[PDB]
DNA sequence: ATGCATGCATGCGCATGCATGC
DNA sequence: GCATGCATGCGCATGCATGCAT
């Protein structure tokens, strides 16, 4: 893949900051990244979480949040997937195209040694109470949105095939990233046309970011000054103009 | 040791060219173009290579595009008879050589073998095509490599190798529609991109004008 | 697309969609410049080329042997990496806003959408060629002539090929060309160049575009090759 | 095609078979090539507007070769037609006929400009 | 003490289900 | 709207290795 004294220094922390604790979490989220304030908050909601409930009845309430991320190329989206998976404890990252439907979902082989059934394990199967990071979510086909839809839901998965019927948990949270379909956002065009996503998909999700590479000449500046700066940058205790 | 004297007393002959030129298909009649150019890319050339840099191919592939009924096989299948090593191949399928490499255990050695194209077993040789606007995608992509870079690279079951392929390559076609247009060009006419055309250095269009003392004179033959 | 370069349709003679332009560093765009002088001197090329192919393989002037280029760059690339500085950032983050802002206002001006943005990916990619330029002689810093070197490579590929004076002239003729021709009318090519000439456009212009306009065969000969007649 | 000769010389060669001649006489070939011609079935769909199509094309394309407008194309087929007409009704009648046609060659299918 | 039935691949022939391309 | 490419289960026979019941 805990320490011991310092439970005095979180709740140090927490007893002075109070309510400035979210906010200086939020900023501090990725230096590396400038500017997304919005988007940083949505993510450490993510990463604390929501609360699940579960009640007399039997009845099941989702505690997990999504997010979907649309907007221009080179907006620093995939960056913000990259940083999620390596911070998060179970975060596994599935492109489009890579999985399909037999793969982020737990399926059914016939074991030749003893002729038996078994379950085999999905993508999502495998990340329960994680993340599971999207790239080029527009890419992926219809039927494994519609095999995503059931653990958006109520996170878990049927499987049934005759000898051997089951239902799997699958408490997860998504992050997804997509391109619009005219490749850049058009601005004069309604986000439904942009988008172009049935209204089901879109319910099922909790948030929606929209981001737009606008050339202001301030924020190209200071996106600059920011790069460059990063760029400059070299580990102390290196010495200069080393290899790697 | 005769037989290098007898062969520059021929070539002393001063129609020696015309000779070579009339001799090929004996049995196939008129067709006096398409027999020269088959001379000419059977006698080959030469390669060049200044250093390690730049390589310049010296075979020369030919491509014959024709109507039904105007004997393009017939060609083929002398071209085979004749060259030492010839490889013959049709596009349609379920053909005796291969046109792309596989490891595989032999059915009747039972053997864990690794055979490669026609391409390969041509090297220095001959490679004949039939029916070129019927393969698939996997014979074109190995058709266009081994043309570009007459070279065929392996990653397979573990194995990763690079292969010669030098060879010389005659293919057969026939038009989309069946029957020649003069109206269009020879691209829009055949089913090949124009990537695959660019690699032979002679095509030859074959047509079937009704034309009465030929047809006669063939009927005859 | 076409299977040809079409210099006046500018645009659309890419398939590919912005997102993968985005990716690449540098976009280099080459046409058959066709000269009367320059065939002869690659056709004696080439037959020099084949004819020395035989004799002799030895460098030109000072070139390195294939072996010890290889060995060499196999060094430089195993020893040392470089990274930028103070006064070269400085000069590129200017030199990137009016870039972006030219990019901008040429967006706008010419009202469609240019399949080759400018993005930071392009600003990292022009100081990605200055640290390989300072790489290639092993300095730990780089210094303000690389970065003039990168950048003056990066105009003449990316923003050659973006802005693809002289094509919106070929435009501005094709558009009076277009509206001074009706369907199934004469025009003697003597008249349109007479015609052009009195407006002070270049003559190789006219040429070109006529030659354009027969490839894409609207124009076609009736008697000889004096008089040309539209068609669709 | 060829394909039908080598077709013509097997049913030949089954005929003189049927009939156990020992070789073949011409009749087996009159029966192959009878058989053969009834095989093939002629398209229906017209001959008489691709006819003056083929001549009014031919005409055009020997004047620019060798060296007029639609009014003297017109009147060279009737000058031509003139030993076929023997009546003025019949030759306004095809006088109309023929300028309809051009009409639609010229328009229609963009044959002639 | 010896010859044979069985465990473990592997080819053969087949049908069945999922995806897509015209 | 359907035939085909690509897995995958089913049923089977065949070959190579070995371990001991009569
Ligand atoms: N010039 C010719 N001389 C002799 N025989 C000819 C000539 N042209 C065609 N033929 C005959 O035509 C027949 C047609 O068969 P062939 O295999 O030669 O056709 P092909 O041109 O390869 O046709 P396909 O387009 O169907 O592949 C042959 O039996 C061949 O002998
Ligand atoms: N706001 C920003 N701050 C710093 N760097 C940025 C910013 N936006 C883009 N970049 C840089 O541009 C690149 C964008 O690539 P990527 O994240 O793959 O774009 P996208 O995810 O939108 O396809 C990143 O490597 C990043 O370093
Ligand atoms: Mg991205
Ligand atoms: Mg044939």
């Amino acid at each position: 893949s805990f320490s011991a004294e310092d439970i005095a220094k979180i709740k140090k922390f927490s007893k002075t900051r109070s309510k400035d604790i979210f906010d200086q979490l939020a900023k501090s989220l990725a230096p590396s990244i400038h500017g997304h304030d919005y988007v940083k908050k949505a993510i450490l909601c993510l990463l604390l979480g929501g609360v699940e409930r579960d009640l007399e009845n039997g009845s099941h309430i989702r505690g997990d949040i999504n997010i979907l991320l649309i907007g221009d190329p080179s907006v620093a989206k995939s960056q913000l997937l990259r940083y999620v998976l390596c911070t998060a404890p179970r975060a596994i990252p599935t492109t489009g195209r890579g999985s399909s439907g037999v793969g982020l979902t737990a399926a059914v082989t016939t074991d030749q040694e003893t002729g038996e059934r078994r379950l085999e394990a999905g993508a999502m199967v495998l990340a329960d109470r994680g993340v599971v990071c999207i790239d080029e979510f527009d890419k992926m086909s219809d039927m494994d949105r519609t095999a995503i839809h059931e653990v958006m839901e109520q996170g878990r998965v049927t499987i049934a095939k005759a000898g051997i019927h089951a239902r799997l948990n699958a408490r997860c949270s998504v992050l997804a990233a997509a391109n619009p379909v005219y490749g850049r956002y058009d601005q004069y065009k309604t986000p439904m046309e942009n988008i172009g996503l049935q209204d089901s998909l879109l319910s099922r999700f909790d948030l929606l970011f929209i981001m737009l590479d606008q050339m202001d000449p301030e924020q190209d500046r200071e996106i600059s000054d920011h790069v460059l700066r990063m760029h400059r940058y070299r580990a102390p205790g290196e010495q200069d103009g080393d290899a790697m | 040791d005769e037989d290098v004297k007898m062969i520059t007393s021929l070539s002393k002959d001063q129609q020696i060219g015309e000779k070579i030129f009339a001799s090929i298909a004996p049995s196939i009649y008129g067709h006096e173009d398409i027999k020269r150019g088959l001379a000419l890319a059977l006698f080959g050339g030469e390669p060049k290579n200044p250093g390690g840099k730049h390589k310049v191919r010296g075979d020369i592939n030919v491509l014959l595009c024709g109507d039904p009924g105007t004997a393009k096989s017939q060609f083929l299948k002398y071209i085979e008879k004749v060259s030492s090593r010839a490889i013959f191949t049709t596009g349609q399928g379920a053909s005796a050589v291969g046109l792309t490499a596989y490891v595989q255990r032999h059915p009747v050695s039972r053997e864990w073998t690794l055979e490669a194209g026609a391409l390969v077993l041509a090297d220095r040789g001959v490679c004949l095509i039939d029916e070129f606007d019927k393969m698939n995608d996997q014979d074109r992509t190995s058709i266009h490599e081994a043309m570009e870079q007459q070279s065929i690279s392996i990653s397979k079951a573990g194995i990763v190798t690079s292969l010669q392929a030098r060879c010389t390559v005659i293919a057969a076609a026939n038009p989309i529609g069946g029957r020649y247009d003069p109206s269009l060009t020879f691209s829009e006419n055949v089913d090949l991109t124009e990537p695959i055309i660019s690699r032979f250095d002679i095509l030859c269009v074959v047509r079937d004008t009704v034309d009465p003392v030929q047809d006669e004179m063939l009927a005859r033959f | 697309v076409f299977g040809r370069w079409d210099e006046t349709k500018g645009e659309d003679n890419i398939d590919f969609m912005p997102t993968i332009l985005s990716r690449f560093d540098m976009i280099f765009i080459v046409k058959d410049e066709h000269n009367e002088e320059r065939d002869v001197m690659l056709a004696k090329h080439v037959i020099t080329l084949h004819v020395s192919a035989l004799t002799q393989t030895q460098a030109v002037e000072g070139e390195i042997d294939l072996a010890k280029l290889k060995k060499f760059i196999a060094y430089c690339r195993v020893k040392c990496g470089p990274r930028l500085s103070a006064e070269a950032a400085e000069k590129l983050k200017n030199r990137y806003i009016i870039m972006r802002s030219g990019a901008r206002q040429h967006e706008r001006d010419s009202d469609r959408r240019s399949s080759i943005p400018i993005t930071v990916r392009q600003l990292e990619a022009i100081v990605r060629i200055a640290e390989a330029l300072s790489k290639m002689k092993l300095q730990p810093f780089a210094t303000e002539a690389d970065v003039e070197e990168a950048l003056r490579l990066f105009q003449v590929s990316t923003l050659d090929a973006a802005l693809s004076e002289d094509q919106e002239m070929l435009s501005r003729i094709e558009k009076q060309l277009k509206r001074r021709f009706a369907i199934g009318s004469q025009v003697s090519e003597h008249s349109i160049i007479k015609d052009f000439t009195k407006q002070k456009y270049p003559e190789h212009a006219i040429h070109k575009v006529l030659q354009l306009m027969l490839r894409r065969g609207e124009i076609q000969h009736r008697m000889q090759r004096k008089v040309l007649y539209r068609l669709k | 095609t060829v394909r039908q000769l080598e077709s013509m010389i097997r049913l030949s060669e089954a005929m003189a078979r049927m009939h156990c001649c020992d070789e073949v006489q011409p009749k087996h070939v009159k029966e192959a090539f009878r058989l053969l011609n009834k095989s093939i079935i002629r398209v229906e769909t017209f001959s008489e507007y691709c006819r003056i199509s083929n001549l009014i094309v031919l005409h055009l394309r020997k004047v620019e070769e060798e060296e007029l407008k639609r009014s003297e194309l017109v009147n060279w087929y009737l000058k031509e037609i003139e030993s076929e007409i023997d009546s003025e009704e019949e030759l306004i009648n095809k006088k109309r006929i023929i300028e309809k046609v051009i009409h639609r060659l010229t328009h229609y299918d963009h044959v002639l400009i």
